[PDB]
């Protein structure tokens, strides 16, 4: 289910440690990433988009994300609405109803 | 409207925002792509290529936000100069960068917000464009530029154009432009001060958000941002108890000698034991009496805290006085310790009894308990001796006190003031700071020292820029909302400015609350006395502010009337020339149109009085209602809808209206005069003075 | 950008300068274009962009102004380099446990 | 996960850390992030014994 | 040789960690003695730090220095945080 190891090209055996390898190869590169400014104090940056280090740490928390969005609770088709500043979404569902 | 030329004119703009939009989004394709390069491999360094990000961020962050309500308006000026206004600026690459859309924050972007028809800068009209998301619907034209009218050119350039950055009041009346004036003043000064706000906050206060309306459509970056939307009856987080209007019991509840009732309110729960509740221990005697529990109730009264607060007082008082059964067992102690150490069992028995405790804490709760300020007044309109055992009159009492009113949502403000905090309730929130802090200091340990170095030259580590408490700092959820969401969640928010519109039908607890709320009395009240409606009301604007602003706050109030004809303002200048009138009746002008009529039904033809009257308001492009009381179906009475103009009105039952309430004289006065061309009066029998 | 392009462009393919970058053995175009382009903006203190850049390559050399416009970044990148080895750090032990 | 189940949940959180771990240009193979994400659903809150 | 702030008064705005709003303050620092501190607080309150002890409010000092009501609402009284 592994698969085989990258560093032998083989099968990988059995008694491998593959979670210290896993995070090993994801934490090296965090050098590479984007991250939260490093300054004392101001305002909070992520008014914009802040999507490295952060983005991860939350992932990997399973905290709820910040540009949050709403997923479809049941396929079917959508209607919408706008008012001012407020969108209304209706998923009709093809087969259920409600 | 209802013109060709108008809809030429919106073609015209329209096609002018939609190429706005092309470049905007040709320009959000440029920035992502540039975005996304950068972040891959950008070849130099980590902060040059930090700098790029962030920049392109900010800029898309701009973009996407832009995408809703561009363009706010044209300004044509006295040299054909169009100046499109909007929240961003775009211009012409090639054409010498010539502007296409300025941004709303620029010094030719002036003219929009505080111009005039007396005081223009160089201008000869205005616009506003009504949008949705990104198309234009409607817009309204303003010309800046045009004896009789002057007078009310000046008048509203001396309201808009002031400087006092206090309290103002704009007392005009009807017919007479209060509400835009109130509206442009707002544009004025929030444009002028928008440095010391849009951090603060701002606060609206009224029963339609119509009057946020046009902060958002000139502001965009409050509307949806900074503004505070409240209603008499929202004041608390949590609840929206608006519909529920009560009777003149109000005026009890809503002036300050209410004040005193809430203070002995909580003396009536600084309750003191019937008898000597006894002490359910075996090796002791009770000792609690009222007299011990009269000793400390003064004590506490004496420190001036909170309930609350003094609680610990109170408690530690009670410790000290059974310290006495503690060590007084007869003579002193009894034991063989109380030779040296004469306290043995006072600090064994006393400093266990806060373990031994459950019998002594819960009897204590008695004579002290937490009070979560819904229950103090659900248990005092319940009960009938608590009314006057506070102060109280007895119309106050109710049977249900979770049924909350209007009247009530100031008073359980005042509570939080009144009683207090836990203080011991975060105690696991500084284990878990604390082991997150260990969970830092741990990361950094894990580092390499700088004696362990491997390096050709010692070098900057981290142990020497940050400690565990700022990098724990970084890693944690750090939710974060826009001003709108941390302020309505919250009561001791001080924003920046307050605009209260209708102000005659707050309770002076409500002003109260207010300058809690604006420390910076900057205000931009609107109002009028004659339409009051709730029986608290003001009758006086130094009855309300003279307490908060005395003799600093500023009052101005519009003369003449242009909005609606003479006639129907004659007709309700004399319907108002009943109980007190004082009548102050503004000049209206300009009435070129057939006179009101009066109608007359028998029975039950009303009905179809009413149904001909709305099946043939949408037959002339005319907008109204029909005002009436809650039973007759179709009607809709003022104490929902007077602040709104209307072309064509009727009025159904003048004398249910007038009675319906103790002020239904104004409710009625109201009604009569808010039409601009046709008005309409139904009746039956014969009218007082209509 | 257009200095850049132009720069690998007039560039032949037997001068040591691009040969040892289109080899994959070292180095960017970003470097030989502040070498023998222009080195471009720079950042403050803040981490904002000056908006007046340095025309000047490391071949014609600096001016004092953009020498000293350019030491505000290059001290800034000293800390940082250090800075995100912890934020890495606390990362990876999370993983790691 | 309240809406598909426990093993599309995992698969959204592989392809976003991916994502994000692309867009900086690191290749990192799936299954790493695979382990980090079997080692976060392990577990069962019961109603009904 | 030492690099260290000069002796004399710095006024520092800041933005509050919770309410993020923008806040100002004040710091007297001698080169001998105690330090003396103003802020104006999250909440509009003018407020003083006499020996970098618990904020007591301000007029509290103007008053401690001989200063009538009427002096304190002339020279202020441009102000309404410092009233209020």
């Amino acid at each position: 289910c592994y698969g085989r190891s990258m560093a032998t090209g083989k099968l990988v055996d059995i008694g491998e440690a593959v979670g210290i390898v896993a995070a090993q190869s994801i934490g090296e590169p965090g050098t590479q990433l984007t991250m939260r400014t490093f300054h004392q104090g101001g305002v909070t940056g992520g008014a914009d988009i802040v999507g490295g280090l952060p983005r991860v740490q939350e992932l990997f928390e399973a905290r709820v994300p910040r540009n949050k969005a709403p997923i479809a609770d049941v396929a079917g088709r959508v209607r919408l609405e706008e008012s001012d500043k407020f969108f209304k979404i209706t998923i009709v569902p093809d087969d259920g109803g409600e | 409207m209802s013109g060709r030329d108008y809809e030429d004119e919106l073609q015209s703009e329209r096609d002018y925002v939609a190429g706005l939009y092309a470049r905007l989004d040709a320009e959000r394709a440029q920035s992502q792509r540039r975005y996304a390069a950068a972040l891959r491999e950008h070849g130099g360094t980590a902060v040059e290529r930090d700098a790029e990000v962030r920049a392109l961020a900010k800029d898309i962050a701009r973009l996407n936000v832009a995408d809703n309500g561009l363009c706010f308006g044209r300004l044509d000026t006295l040299d054909d100069a169009r100046l499109y206004i909007g929240r961003l600026g775009i211009f012409d690459r090639d054409n010498d960068f010539e502007p296409l859309l300025l941004d709303w924050r620029a010094p030719m972007a002036r003219p929009f917000y505080v111009a005039t028809a007396a005081n223009p800068e160089n201008m000869r009209r205005r616009r506003q464009f009504h949008t949705l998301g990104r198309k234009v619907v409607d817009f309204t034209d303003e010309i800046l530029g045009r004896d009789i009218v002057a007078t009310i050119q000046a008048e509203q350039d001396q309201v808009i154009r002031l400087d006092h950055t206090g309290v103002l009041v704009i007392e005009g009346g009807p017919g007479t432009g209060k509400t835009v004036v109130a509206l442009h003043r707002v544009a004025y000064l929030l444009y002028t001060y928008r440095k010391q706000m849009e951090r603060h906050g701002v606060l609206v206060v009224g029963p339609t958000p119509a009057f946020l309306d046009h902060i958002g459509r000139v502001l965009p970056s409050l509307g949806e941002s900074d503004a505070v939307f409240m209603t008499p009856g929202d004041f608390v987080p949590g609840l929206h108890v608006t519909a529920e209007d009560t009777p003149e019991a109000a005026e009890v509840k809503g002036s300050l000698k209410i004040l005193d009732v809430l203070k002995a309110a909580v003396a009536d729960r600084q309750e003191l034991p019937s008898e000597p509740i006894p002490i359910d221990l075996s090796d002791v005697t009770m000792r609690i009496d009222a007299e011990t529990a009269k000793w400390a109730r003064d004590e506490a009264r004496k420190t001036g805290l909170p309930h609350n607060e003094a609680r610990a007082e109170f408690v530690d008082v009670v410790t000290y006085v059974v310290t006495e059964r503690a060590v007084a067992r007869i003579g002193r102690g009894w034991l063989t310790r109380d030779d040296k150490h004469a306290w043995e069992k006072m600090r064994a028995d006393v400093v266990g009894e806060l373990e031994d405790h459950e019998q002594f804490n819960a009897a204590l709760d008695a004579l002290w308990p937490i009070l979560t300020p819904e229950d103090v007044l659900a248990q005092l309109y319940t009960s009938h001796e608590r009314l006057r055992a506070a102060g109280a009159p007895e119309c106050l009492w109710r049977a249900d006190g979770e049924a909350w009113t209007v009247s009530d949502v100031p008073l359980l403000d005042e509570l939080v003031d009144l009683l207090g905090r836990n203080k011991a309730a975060d105690e696991a929130a500084e284990r878990e700071r604390r082991e997150e802090e260990a969970y830092a200091a741990g990361v950094l340990d894990l580092m390499v020292d700088r004696e362990d170095l491997m390096d050709d030259e010692d070098h900057l580590l981290a142990q020497d820029l940050i400690d565990a408490e700022e990098l724990a700092d970084r890693f944690k959820e750090q939710d974060n909302r826009e001003l709108s969401e941390r302020a309505a969640a919250d009561r001791e928010w001080t924003y920046g400015h307050v605009v209260v519109d209708e102000a005659q039908e707050l309770s002076e607890m409500d002003w109260r609350l207010l300058m809690r709320r604006c420390p910076r009395r900057s205000f931009t009240i609107v109002g009028d006395l004659a339409q009051r409606r709730s029986p608290a009301g003001a009758r006086s604007w130094g009855a309300m502010l003279d307490s908060y602003v005395p003799g600093r706050w500023v009052y101005k109030s519009l003369s003449v009337n242009y909005r609606t004809p003479a006639e129907i303002m004659a007709v309700a200048a004399a319907v108002l020339a009943e109980f007190a009138p004082d009548a102050t009746p503004p000049d209206s002008v300009r009435a070129c149109g057939v006179a009101p009529w009066a109608r007359q039904v028998t029975d039950d033809d009303i009905a179809s009085a009413i149904a001909e009257f709305v099946s043939e308001e949408a037959g002339r492009e005319g907008t109204s209602v029909v005002i009436g009381p809650p039973d007759v179906p179709g009607t809709v009475p003022p104490s929902e809808t007077k602040g709104l103009e209307f072309d064509a009105v009727l009025v159904v039952e003048p004398e249910r209206i007038l009675a319906d309430g103790p002020r239904g004289a104004a409710e009625l006065y109201v009604a009569l005069t808010r039409a601009t061309q046709r008005l309409g009066v139904l009746y039956r029998d014969a009218l007082p003075q209509a | 950008e257009e200095v850049g392009k132009a720069l690998e462009e007039f560039y032949p393919a037997d001068n040591p300068i691009i040969t040892i970058v289109k080899s994959g053995a070292t180095g960017n175009l970003t470097q030989t274009r502040t070498l023998a382009g222009m080195k471009g903006l720079v950042t403050n203190p803040k981490g904002e962009f000056i908006p007046r850049p340095i025309k000047s390559s490391f071949r014609e050399g600096l001016t004092v102004l953009e020498y000293f416009i350019n030491t505000h970044g290059a001290r800034k990148g000293l800390a940082d380099t250090a800075l995100r080895t912890a934020d890495s750090g606390y990362l990876t032990r999370r993983l790691v446990d | 996960l309240r809406v598909q189940g426990p093993r599309e949940v995992q698969i959204h959180l592989v392809k976003e850390v991916q994502e994000v771990y692309r867009a900086q240009g690191v290749s990192i193979h799936d299954k790493h992030i695979e382990v980090i994400v079997r080692q976060m659903l392990r577990r069962v809150t019961i109603i009904d014994s | 040789s030492q690099l260290v702030r000069s002796p004399g008064v710095y006024f520092d705005e800041t933005i509050d960690k919770s309410t993020e709003k923008t806040l100002h303050s004040v710091k007297v620092i001698p080169g001998r003695g105690a330090w003396l501190e103003f802020d104006v607080d999250k909440r509009d309150t003018v407020g003083v730090r006499i020996d970098r002890k618990r904020r007591q409010p301000v007029t509290v000092l103007l008053k401690a220095l001989g200063w009538t009501n009427e002096q304190i609402v002339e020279r202020f009284g441009f102000s309404e945080i410092m009233m209020g």
